[PDB]
């Protein structure tokens, strides 16, 4: 009940910055002062145009390597349990295969953006 | 004996921190044991009171269970205090 | 593909296939499926090209949503009763989520649509696979969880599943959407005995992998997947053809071969469930299998259509590599109805 | 049943329907099938809570791990779709029929 | 210088010194006078709980000692 | 179909998770363990056909438990019978349930 | 380069000692505060089963005078066919409250921070 | 009954859901899909699962990261598509709004099974358990629980990552 | 009195981070042989005030081709978690008290990256939209090994409170026993908050602005305020997660006003790093992060799981 109004303050008070800064100058615009940004000249083709991700298959294996750490944040509260020698064995087999994953994309190439 | 000796050399010239990565570890996969300290962790799990101790109904067979926390029988945490 | 990926992706869908046949915990059957699925996705692209694309492409957006809808039926099954053992479902609406789910996953009809256009996209062995392998778990699931099914759901999409193969398969020219709609048929004739008898129902799966086994080995031998092109092999291989005859006549159900036991088994289990009418309809349904495997055993075996000049430099050649069970795999598709009582020792 | 189960169980039919009902792009039902694993982590996890079910607090982690192979999986053949299209629209991938 | 930047320095260590003492102030201000109680789990928080009701006035950090049992 | 390798080798690969009267870590029970306990007892070993008509008592009570379909239906009668008394005067709430009571430890 | 390895080691090793003594330590105290409260449980056991039982019996009352004029029902009778003790359900003892003690007793600890 | 939080929280959770699946541009529909995990986080945080919704909230950040990269590497057109800029999305996402308005007055002032089985409300607390002990967090204990009771799942979990992998490595290879 | 407290967290925050713009300035100058603002009031001390009154009275433009709702809606996202980012910190008491302060903390980070991405889609500008790619390439770079650190590091520490961190460090601080993963996380938190020489989605040399070069007046501001309060909270998280001051419960004053003096000189670090440095190539921090800090990193987490096992030397309150 606290954070909910912790967070309320905090987008209210965001939200009253971009109203003054909206409402307090004067405006005056027009279209060429309202035209995309390129440096001196207008642009060529869209913005919205497909752009080329080089780096795609990190983005993939990234994916794959975040929810390794969903398994392994519970680990304080694993190591207080009776049994350690299966703790400390399963937790060691979990990033051995995650340091084997990283070794077979790197040593295939994975890791070299494309050209 | 010499082939390892030279690759490890070569390793350590060209990619050291992959070496220090497999050193850190191995050691961690095989120091843990060797230790004579791993049993003391797992009785210092084994010694925390998450839960109420619940007692037993005294049958007047129970030679080795305490009747008050003070008696002597039970299990002992003076080696964990000189630890 | 490196042999050794391939070697492991195969021992992927493999051990996902026996996990969901070992588990006593729905969640570990959840995940049997899934670890099946992501290993068997890159055995469809092992030959790389826009259909192989495709193929892959339709298998996963189909089996990925009957993943989500299996697990929905897990989660409300567990909210009606604290359990997680899979023997009887406890909720009806959980049943229903859960047989659509596996007739998905099966391709029985209304959801027959994916298994033509997937075989058709894949190679001959990635076929061999999908249509013999792909098929245990869904139902050991089903075979397990029986007794709670609906009857009438299941019977529904059986008697479909016989109807569309035997019509989409009178359509083909092309071989892998024939033995598609083949698989189709197959599969409901294996599912409408599966309220009454799930030995009829391993069976049924044991002689249709056999018979399905020897086709496509035969396909691969002789490598051709059109109609036109499987014409060719009498001038270079008779002895394939002749053979093919005999196993195209099996799958027809026609007897004293193999491939009538099944359909005989399944009919006599059910008039004992007092239930007349729907064998007599599937019995008459199956003569459309026959239809269209007679019609390739006359454009294969029994006429000799025309033939190229370049087959005479391949009567030269002899095949490199040679099927192991190829043979074995025919005399059990063809010579095995004697043998029918020992189907007892299948229960 | 409470009204918080009802919505998350809508949530999932809601999500079923967007995935079978395809418009042009791909990534669009691949972001359907994230929403019903999203659903289905938050009833699984309500249930367990609601019960006080311990063991099973680690199942929707196992569900979340699944997920984001399937979610892999997805983004793998739309890259190659769209390698071979320039375009990741449903209607191009009409070669095969039944 | 050098020592010129030490002004604007000074005036955002004292900008930082606020939140802190703030909280500590706030805390015994309302707490009477001695530090917020924390309660991580359920039975700080059944201890809690029970202040509350027996203190009368319906506020845990009153305390009652041996003065309440005659 | 179902190939029963824990049976046969002893391993107890998933079983540990499969009900939730078993063996929680700290010994932390279920809010429904003695209905399951009770309605697993009844059932075991008479088989599926015998357990759901011979055990549906302990079922009944297990799935109340677990839903509370009944208790939430009579909290619901009474809570309406009160606003009903209420509105027309008939019935005052007692202070202990207006928020004046004398609170004990 | 020995130099600084050989500097970088030996600031691991004091602090791995001085986190050895400290954690035990630490170990010791918990285990300490532990058992405060397992001597101080039996009388919240004793008082927390006196409380629900009061307010059991309150709402039993309440609801003998407000269903006295519904045809066939029985005041107090029970949704169990066993006859053993079933922990009350939350809404059974706040049922017939104030939406503030309802709320304190639902979200009054998760909300606490 | 009290403040019906939870309730709120799961109409905007269903409203998300209407968002996303309503099939609009991607850009919009990971926006939907972020803020249903956001308010999914929140429903589970309000019944103590503290751990489980800060979890799925990450994990959800995290794909939508990629699913934005993804998007305007392979998703984009010259004219994204919101939610009111077409007849069939627009008709879509009005077609849910008042789809759940529907299923939520029809569920809370009489008493009917919809599809599955019936509800009167009540307001969530009612089923919760008034359970008083414990030092510890019992979620945070049966999710430690993976690394002694779980051997099994963790096994066949990390399989699959790595294979998981192998096969992204396989299906983007080309050729 | 809740709101008080809220206030007094907040205005004191948006004060800080208008004199670092001055120090930043003033720093900046003198490791450059010059002297920066001096002119507006003595030292330059009201060079804030007047950067602050000049931007919130300026025109703030709407592009033709943008998507007005996405591009109103990222800087407000911006500035609010950057305020909420501060809630549980322990200073040394927090305002919000949570059993999980430090995975709150990743969430909101995690979240608080949309607003750059958004905010450089919506603008619908080439250079906006080659710094928001820039910033998934960022998050990609160092998300993973970000969580490992933390994890290893919070071992010894036996919870995710915050306020644990105190009495794990009452004799020692956490730096001496692991400065391999405070370099790493040092790193970390400079690519974590856009900082040269991580700071590749401004891109100023390379894209002129980036991702906010569309963004004009008090927009602009926020985004800037935005990022300023995060440099500051990083090293305040930095300086209580690997140097703990010594508290004491009846003088919190004394540690105020230590951890306000350890992240003073961290923010200050971060300054000089700025002035020293050349920036890298974004593809370059992917391979930095993936080749040389998770082999690390993993390899260090097994050594922080191990080794209080070894050692008998596991913290309490599982
Ligand atoms: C009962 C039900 C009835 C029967 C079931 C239905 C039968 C359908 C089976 C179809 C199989 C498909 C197939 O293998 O190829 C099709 C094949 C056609 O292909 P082809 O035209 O001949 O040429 C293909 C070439 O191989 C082109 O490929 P290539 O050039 O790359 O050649 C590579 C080749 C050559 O291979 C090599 O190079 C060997 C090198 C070794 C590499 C080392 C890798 C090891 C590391 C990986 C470890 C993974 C472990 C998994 C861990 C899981 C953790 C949970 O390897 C292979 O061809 C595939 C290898 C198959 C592996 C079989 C091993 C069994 C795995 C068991 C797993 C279960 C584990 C326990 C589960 C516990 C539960 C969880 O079909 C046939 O040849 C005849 C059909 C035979 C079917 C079986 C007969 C019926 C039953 C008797
Ligand atoms: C039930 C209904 C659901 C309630 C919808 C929420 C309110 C949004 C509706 C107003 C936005 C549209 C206004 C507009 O078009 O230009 C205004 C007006 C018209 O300009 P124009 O050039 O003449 O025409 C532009 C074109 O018409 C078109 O230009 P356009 O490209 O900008 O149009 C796109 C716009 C048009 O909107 C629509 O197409 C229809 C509106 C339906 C959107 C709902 C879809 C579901 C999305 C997720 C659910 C969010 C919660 C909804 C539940 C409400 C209860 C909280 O769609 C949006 O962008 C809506 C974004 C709302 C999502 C806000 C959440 C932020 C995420 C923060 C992180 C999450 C943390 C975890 C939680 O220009 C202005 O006045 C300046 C901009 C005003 C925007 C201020 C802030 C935007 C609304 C705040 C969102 C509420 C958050 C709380
Ligand atoms: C190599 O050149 C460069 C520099 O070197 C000379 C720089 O400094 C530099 C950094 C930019 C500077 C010019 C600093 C600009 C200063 C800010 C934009 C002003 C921000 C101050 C306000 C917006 C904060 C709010 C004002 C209030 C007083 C705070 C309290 C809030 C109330 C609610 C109370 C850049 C980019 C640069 O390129
Ligand atoms: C730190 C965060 C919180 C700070 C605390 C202060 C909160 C500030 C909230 C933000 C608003 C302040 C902006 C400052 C300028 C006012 C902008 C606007 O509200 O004024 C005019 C509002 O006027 C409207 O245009 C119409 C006037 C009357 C409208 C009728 C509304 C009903 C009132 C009935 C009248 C009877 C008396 C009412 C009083 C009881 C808009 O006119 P416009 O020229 O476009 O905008 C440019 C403003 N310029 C000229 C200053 C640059
Ligand atoms: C017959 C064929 C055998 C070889 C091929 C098998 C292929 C499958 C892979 C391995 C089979 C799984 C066997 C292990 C099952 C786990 C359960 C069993 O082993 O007990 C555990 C014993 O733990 C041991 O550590 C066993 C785990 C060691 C396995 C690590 C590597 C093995 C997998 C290798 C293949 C996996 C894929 C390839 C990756 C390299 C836990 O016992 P414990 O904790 O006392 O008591 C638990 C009860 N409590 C909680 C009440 C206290
Ligand atoms: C409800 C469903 C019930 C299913 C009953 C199926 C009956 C089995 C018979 C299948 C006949 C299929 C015929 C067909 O599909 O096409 C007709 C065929 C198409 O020629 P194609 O070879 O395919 O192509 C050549 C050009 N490229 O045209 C013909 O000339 C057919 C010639 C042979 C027809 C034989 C029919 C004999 C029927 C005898 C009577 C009993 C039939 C079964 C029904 C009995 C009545 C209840
Ligand atoms: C946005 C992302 C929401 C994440 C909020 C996390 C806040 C948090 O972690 O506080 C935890 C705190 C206490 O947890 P413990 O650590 O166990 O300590 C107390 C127990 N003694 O839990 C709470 O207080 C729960 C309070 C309600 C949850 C808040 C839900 C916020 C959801 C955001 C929705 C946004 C508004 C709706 C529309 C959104 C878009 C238009
Ligand atoms: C004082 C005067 C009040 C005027 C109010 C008008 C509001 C409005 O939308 O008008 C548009 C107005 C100015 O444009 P013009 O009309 O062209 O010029 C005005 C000068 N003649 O635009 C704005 O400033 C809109 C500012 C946003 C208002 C606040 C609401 C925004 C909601 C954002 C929700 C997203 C939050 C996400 C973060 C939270 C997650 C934890
Ligand atoms: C048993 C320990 C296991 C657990 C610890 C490890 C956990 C995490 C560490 C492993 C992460 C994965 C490592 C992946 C290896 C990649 C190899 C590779 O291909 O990189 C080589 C670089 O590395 C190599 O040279 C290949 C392997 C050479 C040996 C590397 C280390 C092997 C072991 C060395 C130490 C042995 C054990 C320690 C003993 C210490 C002495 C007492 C090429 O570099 P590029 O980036 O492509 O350069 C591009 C520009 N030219
Ligand atoms: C007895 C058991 C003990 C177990 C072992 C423990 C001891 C470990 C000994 C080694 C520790 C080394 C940790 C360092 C981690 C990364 C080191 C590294 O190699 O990174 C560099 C790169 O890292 C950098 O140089 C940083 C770039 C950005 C610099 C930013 C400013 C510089 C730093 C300022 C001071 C840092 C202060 C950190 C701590 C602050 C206090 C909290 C590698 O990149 P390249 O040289 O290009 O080679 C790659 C191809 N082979």
């Amino acid at each position: 009940m606290n954070i909910m109004l912790t967070l309320l303050t905090n987008v209210t008070l965001a939200s009253l910055l971009v109203l003054i800064a909206f409402w307090l100058p004067q405006l005056n615009a027009y279209s060429e002062k309202t035209s995309p940004y390129e440096c001196g000249f207008d642009p060529m083709g869209s913005a919205r145009l497909p752009f080329s991700m080089k780096f795609f298959l990190v983005a993939i294996t990234f994916l794959l390597f975040d929810l390794e750490i969903a398994l392994l944040l519970p680990l304080p509260w694993a190591s207080q349990t009776n049994n350690l020698k299966t703790m400390l064995t399963m937790a060691l087999f979990l990033l051995i295969l995650l340091a084997a994953s990283l070794a077979y994309e790197w040593t295939q190439k994975g890791l070299e953006w494309a050209e | 004996a010499g082939r390892i000796a030279s690759f490890l050399k070569n390793a350590w010239a060209k990619e050291p921190v992959l070496v220090a990565s497999f050193a850190i570890g191995g050691l961690a996969i095989i120091l843990p044991s060797l230790s004579p300290y791993t049993n003391y962790a797992i009785r210092i799990n084994r010694a925390t009171p998450y839960n109420y101790p619940v007692p037993l109904r005294d049958d007047g067979n129970m030679p080795d269970v305490p009747s008050h926390p003070q008696d002597p029988q039970g299990p002992s945490l003076e080696w964990l205090k000189n630890l | 593909m490196n042999p050794i990926i391939y070697t492991t992706l195969i021992m992927t869908v493999m051990s996902g296939t026996m996990l969901v046949m070992i588990s006593s915990h729905w969640l570990l059957i959840w995940i049997g499926f899934e670890m099946n699925l992501l290993a068997m996705i890159p055995v469809l692209m092992k030959n790389f090209n826009p259909r192989a694309t495709e193929a892959a492409t339709k298998y996963f957006l189909t089996q990925a949503t009957a993943s989500m809808m299996l697990m929905m039926a897990i989660i409300i099954n567990l909210l009606y009763s604290g359990q997680w053992t899979i023997t009887k479902m406890f909720n009806p609406v959980a049943m229903t989520m859960m047989t659509m789910a596996l007739a998905m996953k099966l391709g029985l009809s209304p959801f027959h649509f994916w298994v033509p256009e997937v075989t058709q996209g894949i190679s001959l062995q990635a076929g061999l696979l999908l249509l013999t392998w792909q098929k245990l778990a869904p139902l050991s699931v089903l075979c397990q969880i029986s007794q709670s099914i609906n009857p009438n759901l299941m019977l529904t999409m059986a008697m479909l599943s016989i109807l569309i193969g035997g019509w989409g398969g009178l359509n083909q020219t092309q071989l892998r959407k024939i033995m598609a709609y083949s698989s189709i048929a197959h599969m409901g004739w294996m599912t409408a005995v599966l309220p009454y008898n799930t030995t009829m129902t391993i069976l049924n799966l044991l002689i249709y992998i056999t018979m399905t086994l020897a086709m496509f080995m035969l396909l691969i031998h002789s490598s051709a997947t059109t109609t036109l092109s499987l014409s060719h092999t009498w001038n270079k291989m008779p002895v394939i053809t002749s053979l093919m005859m005999v196993t195209l006549l099996s799958m027809g159900g026609l007897p004293p071969l193999s491939g009538f036991m099944p359909k005989w088994m399944i009919i006599q289990e059910m008039t004992k469930n007092e239930s007349i009418i729907m064998p007599t309809l599937m019995a008459m349904t199956a003569l459309l299998n026959l239809y269209f495997y007679m019609r390739l055993a006359y454009s294969s075996s029994l006429t000799m259509f025309p033939s190229t000049n370049n087959m005479k430099m391949k009567w030269q050649f002899e095949h490199t590599k040679q099927m192991k069970l190829l043979p074995t795999m025919i005399v059990l598709s063809t010579l095995v109805l004697p043998m029918t009582p020992a189907l007892s020792s299948l229960n | 049943m409470p009204l918080v189960y009802m919505n998350i169980i809508m949530a999932f039919a809601i999500a079923l329907a967007g995935l079978l009902m395809y418009r042009s792009h791909l990534m669009s039902s691949l972001l359907c099938l994230e929403g019903m694993m999203l659903s289905l982590f938050i009833m699984s996890t309500l249930i367990i809570l609601n019960t006080h079910f311990t063991l099973a607090n680690m199942m929707p982690i196992i569900l979340l791990v699944f997920a984001a192979c399937e979610a892999a999986l997805g983004l793998s053949l739309l890259v190659m779709v769209s390698n071979t299209y320039g375009t990741d629209y449903v209607q191009n991938l009409n070669l095969l029929q039944c | 210088m050098w020592f010129e930047i030490l002004p604007g320095i000074a005036v955002m260590a004292a900008c930082l010194f606020i939140p802190g003492m703030a909280t500590a102030h706030i805390h015994k201000f309302t707490n009477g006078g001695k530090e917020k109680r924390v309660a991580h789990f359920s039975y700080q928080w059944n201890l809690m709980e029970r202040d509350r009701r027996i203190s009368g006035v319906n506020r845990y950090h009153v305390t009652k000692g041996l003065e309440n049992i005659d | 179909p179902f190939f029963d390798v824990q049976k046969r080798l002893g391993l107890d690969l998933d079983r540990w998770m499969t009900i939730q009267s078993a063996e929680q870590p700290h010994k932390i029970p279920g809010r429904c363990h003695a209905f399951e306990k009770e309605w697993i007892e009844c059932a075991h070993g008479i088989g599926g056909i015998r357990a759901e008509k011979e055990c549906k008592i302990e079922f009944d009570d297990f799935v109340e438990c677990l839903l509370r379909q009944k208790t939430m239906k009579r909290l619901s009668a009474i809570k309406r019978q009160r606003d009903k008394l209420i509105k027309e005067g008939k019935y005052t709430p007692p202070p202990h349930h207006l928020g004046k009571e004398d609170p004990r430890p | 380069g020995y130099s600084m390895f050989a500097v970088g080691i030996g600031t691991l090793l004091f602090g791995y000692w001085s986190m050895m003594k400290w954690n035990r330590e630490r170990r010791r105290l918990q285990i300490e505060d532990f058992e405060a409260r397992i001597a101080l449980m039996p009388l919240f056991q004793a008082e927390k089963d006196r409380r629900v039982l009061q307010m059991l019996r309150e709402n039993l009352e309440e609801e003998a005078i407000i269903m006295k004029d519904v045809p066939d029902w029985k005041v107090g009778e029970s949704v169990f066919h066993t006859t053993r003790w079933v922990t009350p359900m939350m809404g059974e003892l706040y049922g017939l409250r104030t939406n503030e003690e309802i709320l304190s007793a639902t979200y009054g600890f998760i909300w606490y921070t | 009954m009290t403040m019906y939080i939870a309730f709120i929280l799961s109409t905007i959770f269903v409203i998300g859901f209407v968002g996303f699946s309503s099939k609009p541009s991607p850009i919009y529909g990971g926006l939907g899909l972020i803020v249903s995990g956001g308010v999914g986080c929140g429903i589970v945080l309000n019944f103590g699962g503290s751990f489980l919704g800060l979890m799925v909230f990450l994990i959800y950040l995290g794909g939508m990261l990629v699913v934005f990269g993804y998007t305007t590497a392979m998703a984009t057109e010259m004219y994204p598509e919101v939610w009111v800029s077409n007849k069939t999305v627009f008709g879509a996402f009005v077609s849910g709004l008042m789809m759940e308005f529907c299923m939520v007055y029809y569920a809370l002032k009489e008493e009917e099974v919809e599809i599955i089985f019936k509800f009167n409300g009540l307001g969530d607390w009612v089923i919760y358990d008034t359970g008083d002990s414990g030092f510890f967090s019992e979620e945070a204990m049966g999710i430690a629980a993976l690394y002694s009771y779980g051997t099994w799942l963790v096994i066949v979990t990390g399989w699959s990552l790595l294979i998981g992998v192998v096969v992204i490595m396989e299906i983007t290879r080309g050729n | 009195m809740f709101m008080i407290n809220i206030l007094s967290l907040i205005i004191p925050i948006l004060l800080a981070v208008a004199f670092l713009t001055l120090v930043e300035r003033k720093v900046l100058g003198y490791m450059q042989l010059r002297k920066g603002p001096n002119v507006v009031g003595p030292y330059g001390l009201l060079q804030p005030i007047a950067d602050a009154l000049k931007l919130f009275t300026k025109e703030p433009l709407r592009p033709a081709t943008s998507s007005i709702s996405m591009f109103i809606i990222a800087p407000i996202l911006a500035l609010s978690l950057a305020l909420t980012m501060w809630v549980p910190l322990p200073m040394p008491y927090p305002l919000i008290n949570m059993n999980l302060g430090v995975l709150f903390m990743l969430a909101m980070s995690s979240l608080a990256v949309y607003s750059i991405l958004w905010s450089g889609w919506a603008s619908n500008s080439k250079y906006a939209l080659i710094g928001a790619l820039r910033a998934v390439a960022q998050t990609i770079s160092y998300e993973v090994t970000l969580a490992i650190i933390l994890l290893s590091v919070l071992l010894m520490n036996g919870s995710y409170t915050l306020s644990t961190l105190i009495t794990t460090q009452e004799h020692i601080w956490m730096i001496f026993t692991s400065w391999p993963l405070a370099m790493m996380w040092f790193i970390s938190t400079l690519a974590e908050t856009n900082r040269a020489p991580f700071d590749l989605t401004e891109g100023e040399s390379e894209l002129v602005s980036g991702f906010n070069v569309e963004y004009a007046a008090g927009p602009f501001a926020m985004f800037f305020m935005a990022e300023y309060a995060n440099i500051i909270m990083m090293n305040a998280f930095t300086a209580i997660l690997f140097l703990g001051a010594s508290h004491d419960p009846h003088t919190p004053e004394l540690y105020t006003i230590n951890f306000v003096l350890k992240t003073l000189a961290l923010t200050i670090t971060f300054l000089w790093i700025r002035a020293s440095y050349p920036r890298f190539r974004y593809d370059q921090l992917m391979h930095l992060l993936w080749k040389s800090f998770l082999p690390l990193t993993l390899a260090l987490c097994m050594w922080h799981i191990s080794l209080p096992i070894m050692t008998a030397s596991i913290p309490p309150q599982s």
